[PDB]
């Protein structure tokens, strides 16, 4: 079967599916900005924006 | 003149009354004649909260703050005795009346400021 390290080339002649992981990338990379935005958040003190 | 059902849950009821832009006389004290006030009330617009820096030699500032318990500040029906000293000053001696109020207001990023915002004795 294929290696795993070649799972992904299933995808070199299915645009559709490419696309589908295209979107699940974009939707992780937008998730992780999300939560990391949240997670500053959660820990940013305004306090002090001089030290 | 307005009526209790004219007023309920309009806020109106925490608001001091007002006077028209005609009253800009005078009151005569008489030195002889005692006097009292019948009606104090005071009707709080702003809560500022004296920052606490972080050097402890920079100059603190009062900051704007959100009340968050809403129309429930004011002071009033408070009376007292209006003195005529010798010196012709008049000295209020608070002596009863809804003198207090609790207050939460928020500051800026979420800390709470409970004060008993008051003019007591
Ligand atoms: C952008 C990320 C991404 C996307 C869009 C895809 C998409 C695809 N993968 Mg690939 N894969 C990925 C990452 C990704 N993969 C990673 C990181 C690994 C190593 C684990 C793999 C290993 C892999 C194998 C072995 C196979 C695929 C296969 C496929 C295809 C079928 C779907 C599948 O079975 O996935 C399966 C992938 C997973 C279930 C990923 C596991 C999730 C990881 C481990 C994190 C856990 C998620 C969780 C929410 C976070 C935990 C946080 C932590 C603090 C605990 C599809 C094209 C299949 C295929 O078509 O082969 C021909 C297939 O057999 N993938
Ligand atoms: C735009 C970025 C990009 C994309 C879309 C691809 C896509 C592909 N690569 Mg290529 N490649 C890239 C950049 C990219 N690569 C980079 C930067 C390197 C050097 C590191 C390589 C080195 C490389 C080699 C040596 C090979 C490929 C292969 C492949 C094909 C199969 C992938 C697969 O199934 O892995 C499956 C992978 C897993 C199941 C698990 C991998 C787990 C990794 C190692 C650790 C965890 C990664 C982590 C989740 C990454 C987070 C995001 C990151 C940006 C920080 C697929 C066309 C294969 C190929 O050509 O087959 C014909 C192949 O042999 N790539
Ligand atoms: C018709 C004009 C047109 C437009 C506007 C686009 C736009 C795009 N295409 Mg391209 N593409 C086109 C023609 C077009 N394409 C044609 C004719 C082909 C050959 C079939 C392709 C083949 C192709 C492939 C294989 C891929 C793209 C991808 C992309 C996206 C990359 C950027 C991204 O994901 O942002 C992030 C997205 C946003 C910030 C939100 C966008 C809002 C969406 C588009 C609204 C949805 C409207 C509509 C109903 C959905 C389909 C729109 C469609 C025209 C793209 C972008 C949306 C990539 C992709 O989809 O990755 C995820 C991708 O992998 N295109
Ligand atoms: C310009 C920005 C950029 C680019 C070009 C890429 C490119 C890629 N990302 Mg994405 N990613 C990005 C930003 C980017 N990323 C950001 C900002 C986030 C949020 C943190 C992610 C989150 C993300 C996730 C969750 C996943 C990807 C995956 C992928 C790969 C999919 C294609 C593939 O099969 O590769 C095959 C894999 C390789 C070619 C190996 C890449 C090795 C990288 C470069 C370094 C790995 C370091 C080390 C070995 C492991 C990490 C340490 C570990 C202890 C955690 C491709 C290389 C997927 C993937 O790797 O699938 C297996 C995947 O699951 N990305
Ligand atoms: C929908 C539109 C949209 C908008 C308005 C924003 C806005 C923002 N994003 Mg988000 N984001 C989006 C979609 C969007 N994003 C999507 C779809 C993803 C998933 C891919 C993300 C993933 C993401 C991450 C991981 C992060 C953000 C961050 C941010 C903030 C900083 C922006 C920045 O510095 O980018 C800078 C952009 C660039 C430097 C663009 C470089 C473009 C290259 C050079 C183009 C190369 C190819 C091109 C074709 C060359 C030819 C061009 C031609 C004109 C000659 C900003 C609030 C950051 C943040 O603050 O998170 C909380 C952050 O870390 N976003
Ligand atoms: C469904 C839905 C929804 C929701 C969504 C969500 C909720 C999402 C989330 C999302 C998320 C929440 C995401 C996240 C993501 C993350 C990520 C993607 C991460 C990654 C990471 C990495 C990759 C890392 C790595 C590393 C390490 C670990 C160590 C060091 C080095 C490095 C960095 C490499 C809504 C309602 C909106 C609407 C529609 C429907
Ligand atoms: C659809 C997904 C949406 C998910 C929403 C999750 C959002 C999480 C990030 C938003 C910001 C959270 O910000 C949050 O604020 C307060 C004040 O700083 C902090 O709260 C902390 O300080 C306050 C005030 O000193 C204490 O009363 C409290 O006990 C303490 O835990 C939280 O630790 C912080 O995490
Ligand atoms: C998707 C995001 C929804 C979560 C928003 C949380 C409220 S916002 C949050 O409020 C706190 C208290 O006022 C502040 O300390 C903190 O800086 C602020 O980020």
């Amino acid at each position: 079967g294929l290696p795993w390290y070649r799972v992904h080339t299933v995808l070199i002649n299915d645009p559709g599916r490419l696309i589908a992981a295209h979107l699940m990338h974009t939707a992780l990379v937008a998730g992780w900005a999300g939560s990391m935005a949240l997670y500053e958040l959660a820990t940013f003190d305004p306090s002090d924006p001089v030290l | 003149t307005l009526t209790y059902d004219d007023i309920v849950g309009t806020g109106l009821a925490n608001k001091c009354p007002t006077l028209d832009d005609t009253a800009r006389g005078a009151y005569p004290i008489d030195s002889s004649q005692t006097y009292r006030i019948a009606r104090l009330c005071l009707q709080p617009t702003t809560f500022l909260v004296k920052e606490e820096p972080k050097n402890k030699r920079q100059e603190a500032e009062f900051v704007p703050t959100k009340l968050v318990t809403r129309e429930t500040t004011s002071l009033d029906q408070i009376q007292g005795e209006l003195k005529v000293n010798s010196d012709g000053s008049l000295t209020f001696v608070e002596e009863d009346g809804i003198d207090f109020q609790p207050v939460t207001v928020q500051m800026a990023g979420g800390e709470r400021i409970p004060l008993l915002f008051t003019v007591k004795n």
